[PDB]
């Protein structure tokens, strides 16, 4: 009495990501033991959450030097993780391989300068409703922003918030869009005493709420 | 059956209103969600009634004169300043629409807060009733009072680009003006934003 | 020709030029009017039907106001190409045949 | 539920098999059809 | 009954109003899960076809019932008969992602391959009509994109679908007759 | 004695969905309403030019016909067809507006 299985049609071929196991071929192998081997990371995002990696800027340097001419808009750069300024940081290095993301994206600013030149800088997240970020520190003071001094304590971390209509945002930017899916972010140097080319070293990092989703393989 | 509506500080009391009709909900769904991560701040200076003119329902408008209004339409006061200087918002919209009829001129208006207005081929107007709606007929009630909650693909959405609700007003029976009824009856609908929130403060120039 | 409308009106680029329609409680008082545009080498085109409505393809400029006993076709900013003869369409209870405006033929100056 | 009518545990786990859902810490049209005013409105003979 | 009516209150009267009785109703067929569970043929595209609803023909069952509701949510089961390996991508993948093939794929297995591809769009619930560009639906309401060297047919079946906000349905046009009068299937002779 | 009849093939805007009516631009800028026919077949004529024309519509051929009585020095005019919204006209002169 053979059991009539009535094999189905249409499905059964392998899928590139298809949770299934294969038929083993070699016997039991007791691989060499490693216990509490150092440096095991289990979430890629766990790595990016800990290590702050630098950004890119003009001429390819991480520090945002004080402007040469009348200016107080040091650099502006969008939030979409495929961004020019964010092209080399590890967070974009991984987010390239994911279809969407969510949550906050911490920043790190750490003043690297002599102890004789204080300075007071601002960061202001301008959500996407206007055609250009404002080139005036006061005129952009309205949007959610922080303004911090540079004293004995050096590293200030403003956590870019996540506000968007969709509950998840895409990582790659549309060629049809000319503005960004998210707002811009501006670093205004509102005051510097002792103007003597003192640098800021600014870095990116994934926040506690950051989470990517739907992995894909783009030819990078 | 006096209904004495109220919103913020402006009131409206119609002795002829037949009844409020909630569309699609009795209350709005939760507001603090994955979007904005809790930066929303209920604003309460925008909950107000603001008038808006509509088509002068005339003796001759035959069945199927859809006069739409898209919401939010161009408000110039507090709500206008607010949608100008805030990135994201959300509201429910307790619309109200009036037609002063002399009670001697027959006619049946149909108001309906249709979501995501697309064009009608005039076959869809036969069964446009699916959406929340009230019948305005000078016979019994010169006033219709609809309230609908904000529903869109997102939690919040720029009102400059995706205007979900559009109050449409079809005319089911031509105004018949008899010996004593009004020659021309205009319809003025008061739309009040309700449970409005905001987010995404935008750097104003 | 029951409706008398301005026999001619002059305009220039940039400013708002409107055109009244002279009617009465017979035809414009209780019935809605229409505004048609006719070029010298072309026929009719409808600009404002149902008086306050605008059909598909008409630029946002043209606005139709029926407030009061005289319908007014209000253009936001006249343009060099929108220079054409405009007509008045309305229904009068007194006569079965509808009344048609003689015209308004614009200028650019 | 829907159309699936095989009386057996789905071999694939649920999270892999469908898109698992989440909530935030209903059926309006059924409530509307239910709360309906039925019966006559006045006296009867 | 003579209810006030003008309020557009939902009134339903029964045959009971004149010495009738109302029999029991079994509506297990007009259900919206059981009616959305069936396959429906979406038009096929030879190169980099994008899989999404609102491409079905308007008059088919699933297509119409779909346009009957503004906001639909559903996971897909797809059935494609392609001629080379067929690769899928999530909802926000750059069009160049299709050639990597490390992203989900399916090799030629005799006849048509049947996949299950979950609902990936970031929007809280999709829409069948979008008032205001942000008429074409925005670029974000697709499920994925399926790209084979040549696609012959695509069938799509929405699982555990739930609809919202009903819309008009537009039964067939009739012309100056009593009823539509279509030739219903009849036995042989 | 030159009885004329002219038709314009409707391109889209089905007659049941939208009712058509003829209108002529009399020599000069003058305009005059010739009649209308509601989608169902019922028509409304210009009472002045009444009894001199016939407006018959066919749903199959997707065209509309107008058979005027005859031509005179005034009858010559640029003729045009209209696609009114509101397929049935509540009043005959009412359609001229839409």
């Amino acid at each position: 009495g053979i059991v009539p299985v009535a094999c189905s049609a249409g499905y059964g071929g392998l899928v590139t990501t298809d949770p299934k196991t294969a038929d083993p071929i070699y016997g039991m192998v007791y691989n060499p033991p490693r216990t509490n081997y150092p440096g095991r990371f289990t979430n890629l995002l766990d790595v990016a959450e800990a290590c702050p990696t630098f950004l890119c800027f003009d001429d390819g340097k991480p520090y945002v030097v004080t402007r040469a001419d009348g200016q107080r808009l040091l650099a502006k750069f969008d939030v979409s993780l495929a961004a020019k300024h964010m092209s080399n940081t590890y967070l974009s290095g991984i987010a390239q391989y994911y279809a969407q993301y969510s949550g906050t994206i911490n920043l790190h600013f750490m003043f690297t300068g002599p102890t004789d030149s204080k300075a007071r800088y601002m960061v202001a997240y301008v959500p996407p409703g206007m055609e250009t970020p404002p080139d005036t520190p006061e005129e952009a003071a309205h949007c959610i922003h922080a303004e911090w001094d540079t004293g004995l304590n050096s590293k200030f971390t403003f956590s870019i918030p996540y506000v968007s209509a969709a509950d998840y945002a895409y990582t790659a930017s549309d060629v049809a869009e000319t503005t960004n899916v998210q707002g811009w972010v501006c670093i205004y140097q509102i005051t510097h005493g002792k103007a003597e080319d003192d640098t800021l070293v600014v870095s990116l990092s994934a926040g506690k709420d950051f989470e990517l989703r739907l992995p894909i393989d783009p030819r990078s | 059956r006096i209904l004495t509506t109220r919103n913020g500080h402006t009131t409206s009391t119609t002795q002829s209103s037949v009844g409020v009709t909630y569309g699609y909900s009795t209350g709005e769904d939760h507001v603090s969600g994955p979007n904005t991560s809790g930066l929303e701040t209920r604003v309460t200076q925008a909950e107000r009634f603001f008038k808006k003119h509509l088509f002068d329902w005339t003796t001759d408008k035959a069945f199927g004169h859809l006069e739409k209004l898209e919401l939010p339409t161009d408000h110039k006061g507090v709500y206008g300043h607010l949608v100008d200087s805030f990135a994201y918002m959300r509201n429910g919209w307790d619309v109200e629409v009036s037609a002063v009829g002399n009670q001697f001129n027959g006619g049946c208006l149909l108001v309906a807060m249709v979501p995501e207005y697309k064009d009608f081929t005039l076959r869809e107007k036969y069964q446009l009733t699916l959406f929340p709606h009230q019948f305005i007929s000078p016979r019994t009630n010169m006033t219709a009072h609809i309230t609908v909650p904000y529903l869109g693909v997102n939690r919040y959405d720029q009102y400059k680009k995706h205007k979900p609700w559009t109050l449409v007003v079809m005319v089911l029976s031509p105004l018949t003006v008899n010996n004593s009824g009004a020659g021309q009856i205009k319809v003025y609908a008061n739309i009040a934003p309700t449970y409005v929130h905001v987010a995404g403060e935008l750097p104003s120039k | 020709a029951v409706l008398t409308q301005p026999s001619s009106v002059s305009g220039s680029l940039g400013q708002r030029v409107s055109i009244t329609c002279s009617g009465s409680s017979n035809n414009i008082g209780r019935y809605d009017v229409g505004w048609y545009q006719q070029i010298p080498g072309s026929g009719l085109r409808t600009i404002i039907y149902a008086s306050k409505n605008r059909p598909s393809g008409v630029p946002d400029r043209f606005s139709g106001s029926r407030s009061g006993n005289t319908a007014t076709l209000t253009i936001s900013s006249l343009q060099a190409e929108d220079e054409a003869d405009y007509f008045c369409a309305t229904g009068d209870y007194s006569s079965s045949t509808s009344v048609f405006g003689s015209g308004t033929t614009l200028t650019v100056l | 539920s829907g159309n699936t009518g095989s009386i057996i545990n789905n071999y694939y786990m649920q999270q892999y098999q469908n898109s698992m859902d989440t909530q935030l810490g209903n059926d309006w049209f059924s409530k509307l059809a239910s709360s309906a005013f039925t019966g006559l409105f006045g006296a009867l003979l | 009954t003579t209810t006030t009516g003008e309020s557009a209150d939902p009134v339903t009267t029964t045959v009971e109003n004149y010495g009738g009785e109302t029999q029991v109703q079994r509506r297990q067929h007009t259900n919206v899960g059981f009616i959305m569970d069936r396959f429906v043929k979406i038009p096929s595209q030879s190169p980099t076809h994008v899989i999404d609803l609102m491409q079905t023909h308007q008059h088919g069952l699933v297509g119409a019932l779909l346009r009957a509701a503004t906001y639909y949510f559903s996971d897909l089961e797809i059935v494609v008969r392609h001629d080379d390996n067929l690769t899928w991508v999530p909802n926000g993948a750059p069009e160049t992602a299709l050639h990597n093939t490390s992203n989900p794929t399916a090799y030629r297995k005799g006849p048509f391959t049947r996949l299950a591809l979950p609902y990936t769009a970031p929007h809280r619930v999709l829409a069948t009509v979008y008032n205001g560009t942000t008429a074409q639906l925005p670029a974000s309401f697709n499920f994925g994109a399926i790209r084979a060297t040549v696609i012959h047919e695509l069938l799509v079946r929405m699982k555990r679908a739930e609809l919202y906000c009903p819309r008009p349905l537009l039964a067939v046009e009739v012309t100056s007759q009593d009823r539509h009068k279509q030739r219903i299937i009849a036995p042989a002779k | 004695s030159q009885t004329l009849s002219l038709t314009c093939t409707v391109s889209g805007f089905s007659l049941s969905d939208y009712a058509v009516g003829w209108v002529r631009q009399a020599p000069g800028k003058a305009l005059e309403f010739l009649g209308s026919i509601s989608t169902g077949g019922n028509t409304g004529y210009n009472p002045a030019l009444k009894s001199r024309l016939s407006i018959t519509k066919d749903n199959s051929k997707n065209q509309v016909s107008l058979s005027l009585s005859s031509v005179t020095t005034e009858d010559t005019a640029t003729y045009y067809c209209t696609k009114s919204i509101h397929s049935y006209s509540v009043f005959e002169y009412t359609y001229m507006q839409y």
